[PDB]
């Protein structure tokens, strides 16, 4: 099956942000068109890299792609926000041992201070300037609702909250 | 419940031409005769031209003539000049101590020279600090009426941000003062250096310009 | 030989309303009195006749509401019931030789207006040309003021021209295009010594108050003077990029036609003691040269105050400004939004809420701003002001008028801020809080006479147990509520059990309890009773009866 | 008929010399010529002599070295090979009778010296004595030059002393112990109309060159020198904190007794442009000022670069420097430094200071916190303390007791901080108020009775018009000074003129006025005399 | 191989008094008297007083009478002057052609006790500018020559950074002068404020300080 990428991963973006759903398998049978499904609904690219240009608002919902095979693609959800901080992180999954990404990204590259993460409650890392947490690998425990608190052009912004889970890789 | 129409609303003749202006009554009026005409200008009582609907007042010139009778009367203004740049009325009265107004009829025209001081006047520092700027032409002890005001910001001619203000005519020397307000916001003001009002008269043979560059006065 | 109309105002609907026809030169036993009314933008209306003999007679659409009586010999009133905006108009008083109003004396009207847009006071901005297009000989000068921004009609300017003759000429108003609000232009001729002489203009709004003047005072030059450059410099921190211990401002004045100048030091706009600070004025030739010197310890520099150099000079203000250095300065919108003062709820009985929007940084375009109900309901209009600041950011304020009884029954007032350049929108509300209540406890008090306090005393007001936390401390002295600026009084904290407290602290003059040492310390609270007011005076004689 | 010897210099060890004797007025036909030499310091030493036939004979510790031969009717050479330092000497050619050395007629002599250093000219310093220490009258004057440095040996110093005489003593040579190098030292003293006389030493260095001649020219006075005072004044930046397109730099040199100067500005060491800069002076009774004014671009002021004052007043040099200024807070990082509470520091007598320093990161490397006064003088241990904040901060704070005496008198104390992740030093510094003094004036006040509150009455205590804003404020019953919570009490704030207010509140039960019924008010306050404490008592009785 | 003894190698006589230097050869010299008796000062060549061991030199004063034979010698300085006041040394020749000096004798005119004259000298600015800074103290025109210069700087005694120059002694009143010299970098002169010579003498009965602060002049 053609499973569904994204460029930038993450599926938690920013008002007026840019990014592509790029949708690819094995080539069992060859590349020659693609469909795509925003909600369910078919949208009008065929070409296999499909351009999502400046997010409004009804930019959110569930994503699906397909190719000539014949059964389709998971349900990847697109949710848009607009505020002062999102915390992006890499997947909402994830597998033991696998790269996690975590940013608490402000509006339009605007630069936020006295970051701080927090999983579960407690303060998981502080830094002077914002930072790219990456952990590795993924424990059972790592399952936490996180969010971050920052400064940005002095002032203060906790951004939403965002649940993730672990599971084991063997079953 | 009785009315009186006076027709047209709005005419418009040249010096030399004339203007006809009617007022029908649905009834007809106390003795037959009983109808004046009046003349009104701008922020002025209505000045008395026709009383008994054929008789001019005393100081009214002689080319104001009213006709008619009974419910169809006539105002004939011939051989026009600029002081009948007015709204005319007619005023019936009837039986049963009745006095109703007409409509109102207006007339635009010129005639006589003499030319306007021009002045400039700079927005105040009180004012800037308000975030408005309103920048004053003033023109003064002229006649004709009939004055252009233009206001040139960095030689832009603007439109649409600018009032006039015309006063009476003066008691004594029978001429008139006018004032435009050009009025800017106090960002689109210090983002402009030569402010610049030009006055086209006619008895200025050239549009005369008063002008001034923001700060350096 | 004329007539007059006079009591001509800006009524509320329902109110009656009496005018005023004074004649001059003939004989109310010989003439009738016509009425006839004119609405800005229409055409002449009859209104009605009195005869000599008393009789009134009025038009088909009067109905009773008018009535005209002879007063005196020279004077004829019409009364007027049942205002509606209907009746808005210029009302004119006519000498009838019959029952008929063809007539060729006429008064010049009175101005009636029946409104729904806010009573606005005038802006008073003087008109002076520039003084380099004035030549040196001009024998005479034209001049003025512009009276702007004002609803409704009337404004009355007259002229004060110390020892010249004036002709003062008022042209007619103009409503603006954006607001409706109208404005005026007055002008002053003067002639002789022109250069030296003060001018002043008095422009009087009776719609807004009887007794609302505004007395503005200016001379016809904006050069006056050569004008003086201000400029602040200060000590370097050092070679390691450290602070010195002591920071030193040197505000330099320099080169100006002598004369009284005249320094202030400001910190966050608040005027320090003299004492701390030094000034130098030097000579040379024709020329003055004026020095000001600030000391400020590390710590002050280091908390990031800004601090002002204030010149005075001829009755001219002339300012510079600093705070701490920075290479690079983030800063960021807030938003703060007010309740009402109790106050303006219970004494003026006319609340307002201010949303105070500051430190946005000045972008393009202007910032969203928008008032609404929780219920759907309508808000008033608002006012808005856009101020740019010393220290560079813009401060918009908006206010609402809000109404008593829509506050009084918890009501959750909005204020939303919306900008290009924001990431989301900035949110702000208010409601009465839902709290419990108390009432205040209220104690006066005056300070002892002692050594170097002979012709000034402190008196001091505690204000305790009080729920909730919204309170409006004022001052009253000898049948007036004294200005808030006279005295100072701390921030609401919480009593140790319940309630809360408030200190308040007036300086007062020996000329003041001389005149009457009856001082009333006064609150307004929402759960005082019975009027939401309670008040308690002291007076500072306290005499000493020991042992009773 | 005399002797002369020439010849003699300075060479290394090894190498071979020749000195030659001339003679005038006799001959060599008829008398015979002795060499005998001298070390310094050391007596006499016979080496040789020739007859008139050319035979020579020498000492016993000659074995070879030395020979002696007639190259002319007027000169007779001595060749030394195998030189070592013990042949450092003066040489002297004598015109001997017979084979004995007993004659009257000697050359000079010439100075050989056998040594490795390098050929250096001296370096020649006035010597004048302090003007200040030199007496009014004063009708002899000594001066002198210091000619050091140099190697080898000899200088010869002359004086130029104008329409004065003046007596010159040379005094001899030291070894410099460091540099193996040699240093004079030639007086020179004079009588008369010294004080305005200009006096010049000529001081040649013949193993440098023949005409290396130096003369120092100087009087017995220096121009005063008043050593004047720098300092850098620098351009606002405006009230958002931005940068102006230049910076101006304006150095000062106020009040100093008249004369020559300039000012040279260094960016980065290296001199800039004449024209970059303009110079000013203006005189005040006696005291000048001078001022100078350098224009930089925003650039280069922003590129943090190092921007020197040089001024040379009377040939000596005052400095002062500049560079960006360091704002505060380098990573984000907050710091705080108090002042002592007045209450520690004129009740208890134990005044401490507190440094905080916030927002750091957790991270490895344990923070080095350092404490100093400007003076230099030591300060005690504090007590360092660190701990981790619920929202994953870390706070270090250190509290320093300091000496009461020290405070009063106005020391400056620093917390400094340096850790591994910022980038340079953080500082904060901390001192006594430089502003008045007014003492706090205390009232204190008894709420009446309000109905259906038997049991508890307010005490409202009103401290005002004091200078500085450092107060501390306490209540007592029963003598002994009642818990901080029982009251509340406002920060300072300003009255409508001169000094600060604050209210105090307390609450108190019929319990504790039945059991006593006075209360007391302290202040402390540094204004306040003469124990930097005033209070105020206040009953909840009625005259009665 | 032979040797001359010249005793003692010091003496001390006041004006009018006489000496005696004695020299011992341990064999004996050519025809039993070939020895002569020089005179010499600082700076310069020695002068003939006596050869042959009795004769007296031309210009040689009569107050300078030699003796002795074979072996032993002896020269007598009677009515002793100021100007005696130098080193004085006799020459033996012998056979095979040798020419032997005697040790050496200085002779010390006892004078009386002069106490010295004390001044101080800062460095000079053009050397502060070369980064050393010598200070400079002298002790002018006394007798005997035992004198102890103590170094304070800042009140802490200096050891290690101090070199003093002696002259010779005078000619005309068989005075001796000196000079002390502290040595230091232009950092370590900075650092510090008082500058103190101390002077302890014979004819001082309190050690005398000369110092200043720097600058200060
Ligand atoms: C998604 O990612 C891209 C980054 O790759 C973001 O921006 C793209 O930016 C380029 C450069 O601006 C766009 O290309 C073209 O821009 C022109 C204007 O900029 C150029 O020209 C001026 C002088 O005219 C120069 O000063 C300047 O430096 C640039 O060189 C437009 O004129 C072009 O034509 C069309 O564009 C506009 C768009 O509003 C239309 O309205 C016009 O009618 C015209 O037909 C051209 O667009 C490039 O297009 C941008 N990409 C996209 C997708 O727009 C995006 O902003 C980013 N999107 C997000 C985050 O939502
Ligand atoms: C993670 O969590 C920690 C706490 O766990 C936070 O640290 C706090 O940071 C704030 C901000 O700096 C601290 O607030 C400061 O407290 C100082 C302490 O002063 C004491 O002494 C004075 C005088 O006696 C008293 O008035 C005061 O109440 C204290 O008892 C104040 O001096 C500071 O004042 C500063 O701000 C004021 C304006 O409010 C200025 O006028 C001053 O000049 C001065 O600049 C300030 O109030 C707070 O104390 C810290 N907490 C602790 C427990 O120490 C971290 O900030 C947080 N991390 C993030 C990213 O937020
Ligand atoms: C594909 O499916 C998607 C989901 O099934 C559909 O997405 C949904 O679209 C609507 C409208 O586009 C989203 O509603 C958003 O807009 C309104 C109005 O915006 C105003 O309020 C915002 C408050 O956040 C402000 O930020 C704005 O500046 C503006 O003033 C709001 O009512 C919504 O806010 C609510 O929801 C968000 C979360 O989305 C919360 O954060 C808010 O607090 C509030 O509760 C939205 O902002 C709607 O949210 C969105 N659904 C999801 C799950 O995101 C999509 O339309 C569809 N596509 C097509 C083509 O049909
Ligand atoms: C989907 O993505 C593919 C990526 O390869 C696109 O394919 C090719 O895209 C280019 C650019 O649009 C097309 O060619 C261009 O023609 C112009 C004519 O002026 C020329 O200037 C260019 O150099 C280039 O040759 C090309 O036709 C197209 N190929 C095919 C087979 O379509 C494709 O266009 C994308 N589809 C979209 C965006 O709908
Ligand atoms: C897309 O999804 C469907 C889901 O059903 C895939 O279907 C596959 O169908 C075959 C045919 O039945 C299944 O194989 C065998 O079926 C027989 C008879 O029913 C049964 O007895 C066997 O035990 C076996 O199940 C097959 O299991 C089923 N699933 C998968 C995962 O292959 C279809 O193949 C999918 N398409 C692609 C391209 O993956
Ligand atoms: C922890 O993470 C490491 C790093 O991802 C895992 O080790 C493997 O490391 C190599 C390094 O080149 C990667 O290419 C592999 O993809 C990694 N394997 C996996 C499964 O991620 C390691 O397995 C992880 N351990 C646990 C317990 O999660
Ligand atoms: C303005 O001037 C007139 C002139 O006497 C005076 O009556 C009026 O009170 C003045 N207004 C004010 C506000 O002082
Ligand atoms: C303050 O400024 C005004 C303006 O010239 C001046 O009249 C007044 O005398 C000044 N006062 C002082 C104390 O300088
Ligand atoms: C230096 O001074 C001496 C002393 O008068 C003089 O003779 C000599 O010529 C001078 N030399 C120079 C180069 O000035
Ligand atoms: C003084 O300083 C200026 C600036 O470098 C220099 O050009 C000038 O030559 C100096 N003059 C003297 C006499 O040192």
């Amino acid at each position: 099956k053609p499973k569904v990428s994204l460029n930038p991963p993450w599926n938690r973006i920013f008002k007026g942000e840019n990014v592509t759903l790029t949708c690819n398998g094995n080539n069992f049978f060859e590349v020659s068109s693609t469909k795509w499904f925003h909600n369910g609904s078919l949208s009008e690219e065929t070409n296999s890299s499909l351009n999502i240009v400046n997010a409004k608002f009804e930019d959110s919902g569930e994503y699906k792609c397909q190719h000539q095979q014949v059964n389709e693609s998971e349900p990847v959800y697109l949710e848009v926000f607009s505020d002062w901080l999102l915390l992006q992180a890499s997947a909402e999954v994830v597998m033991e041992g696998q790269p996690l990404f975590l940013r608490c990204h402000g509006w339009r590259n605007w630069d936020v201070y006295k970051v701080i993460y927090y999983k579960d409650g407690e303060a998981l890392k502080y830094w002077y300037e914002n930072h790219n947490i990456s952990i590795t690998n993924a424990t059972v425990e790592d399952s936490g609702t996180y969010y971050c608190t920052g400064k940005v052009w002095q002032l203060d912004y906790e951004s939403e909250p965002l649940n993730i889970t672990v599971i084991k890789a063997p079953r | 419940e009785l009315d009186m129409t006076q027709t047209p609303s709005s005419v418009s003749a040249p010096v030399g031409g004339s203007v006809t202006i009617n007022c029908q009554s649905s009834q007809s009026v106390y003795g037959n005769n009983y109808l004046a005409w009046y003349q009104q200008k701008a922020g002025q009582p209505p000045k008395l031209l026709i009383y008994r609907a054929s008789t001019l007042a005393s100081g009214a010139p002689s080319r104001f003539k009213g006709s008619g009778s009974g419910t169809q009367f006539t105002l004939t203004i011939s051989d026009l000049e600029s002081d009948d740049a007015a709204t005319y009325y007619c005023l019936g009265y009837y039986n049963g101590v009745i006095n109703v107004f007409g409509g109102g009829t207006n007339v635009e025209i010129k005639r006589t020279v003499g030319a306007p001081s021009v002045f400039i006047f700079p927005p105040s520092d009180e004012q800037l600090k308000s975030g408005t700027a309103s920048v004053v032409c003033l023109l003064n002890n002229f006649y004709p009426r009939e004055a252009k005001v233009q206001w040139k910001v960095d030689n832009a001619l603007q439109s649409g941000n600018s009032q006039e203000s015309v006063t009476e005519q003066d008691s004594k020397d029978s001429t008139y003062s006018l004032s435009s307000t050009l009025t800017l916001s106090k960002a689109d003001y210090e983002k402009h250096k030569v402010y610049a009002c030009e006055v086209t008269h006619q008895g200025l043979s050239s549009p005369v310009t008063k002008s001034f560059n923001r700060g350096e006065c | 030989q004329s007539l007059e109309e006079s009591g001509g105002r800006l009524v509320t609907p329902g109110t009656p309303l009496t005018l005023t026809c004074t004649v001059s030169g003939f004989s109310l036993s010989t003439y009738n009195i016509h009425w006839v009314r004119q609405a800005p933008g229409k055409g002449l209306e009859w209104i009605g006749v009195i005869d000599t003999g008393g009789g009134t007679y009025f038009a088909s659409w009067a109905k009773g509401r008018f009535a005209i009586s002879k007063t005196s010999s020279t004077t004829v009133d019409l009364k007027m019931t049942s205002l509606t905006a209907a009746d808005t108009a210029t009302y004119f008083c006519a000498k009838g030789f019959d029952y008929s109003a063809s007539t060729n004396l006429w008064g010049p009207g009175t101005l009636v207006t029946i409104s729904s847009a806010s009573t606005q006071s005038p802006s008073v901005f003087p008109l002076t040309r520039c003084c380099k297009n004035i030549p040196s000989n001009a024998t005479s000068v034209t001049l003025g003021c512009l009276a702007t921004g004002y609803f409704p009609e009337p404004v009355m300017v007259t002229w004060d021209t110390g020892s010249l003759n004036g002709t003062t000429m008022t042209l007619p108003a103009t409503t603006l295009t954006l607001s409706g609000h109208y404005a005026t232009i007055s002008l002053l001729t003067v002639s002789g010594a022109w250069a030296k002489q003060m001018f002043t203009c008095r422009v009087a709004h009776t719609p807004s108050s009887t007794d609302w003047v505004d007395n503005k005072t200016f001379s016809v030059c904006s050069r006056d003077f050569t004008p003086p450059t201000v400029k602040i410099l200060q000590s370097s921190c050092d070679g390691g990029g450290h602070f010195p211990p002591t920071i030193q401002l040197l505000c330099l004045v320099s080169g100006y036609t002598p004369g009284t100048i005249n320094i202030t030091w400001l910190e966050d706009g608040q005027v320090m003691d003299v004492d701390l600070s030094t000034a130098s004025t030097t000579q040379e030739g024709e020329l003055a040269s004026t020095q000001s010197e600030l000391t400020l310890s590390q710590k002050h520099w280091l908390s990031d105050r800004t601090y002002t150099c204030q010149v005075t000079y001829q009755g001219h203000t002339f300012e510079d400004s600093t705070k701490k250095c920075a290479d690079s300065n983030p800063r960021g919108v807030s938003a703060y939004l007010s309740r009402p003062s109790p106050f303006d709820l219970f004494i003026r009985k006319s609340p307002t809420i201010t949303c105070l929007v500051v430190d946005l940084a000045p972008s393009k375009g202007t910032v969203n701003l928008t008032w609404s109900r929780a219920s759907g309901k309508p808000v008033n209009h608002s006012t808005r002001k856009e101020e740019k600041q010393r220290n560079g950011t813009l401060t918009v304020t908006s206010t609402l008028p809000v109404g008593t009884r829509d506050w009084i029954e918890g009501e959750t007032y909005q204020c939303r801020v919306t900008h290009p350049h924001l990431p989301r929108a900035l949110m702000r509300s208010t409601t009465k809080t839902s709290g419990p209540r108390a009432a205040p406890e209220v104690y006066a008090f005056a300070t002892p006479e002692w050594p170097g306090s002979r012709d000034k005393r402190t008196l001091a007001c505690l204000i305790q147990n009080f729920m909730p936390e919204d309170i409006s401390v004022q001052w009253l002295h000898n049948e007036v509520q004294l200005p808030d600026a006279r005295h100072s009084t701390t921030q609401p904290r919480k009593t140790k059990g319940s309630g809360f407290f408030v200190f308040s602290r007036l300086e007062v003059t020996r000329a003041e309890w001389e005149q009457k040492d009856e001082f009333i310390c006064r609150a307004v609270h929402e759960a005082a009773s019975p009027s939401q007011t309670v008040q308690r005076a002291v007076s500072s004689v306290n005499p000493g009866k020991h042992h009773h």
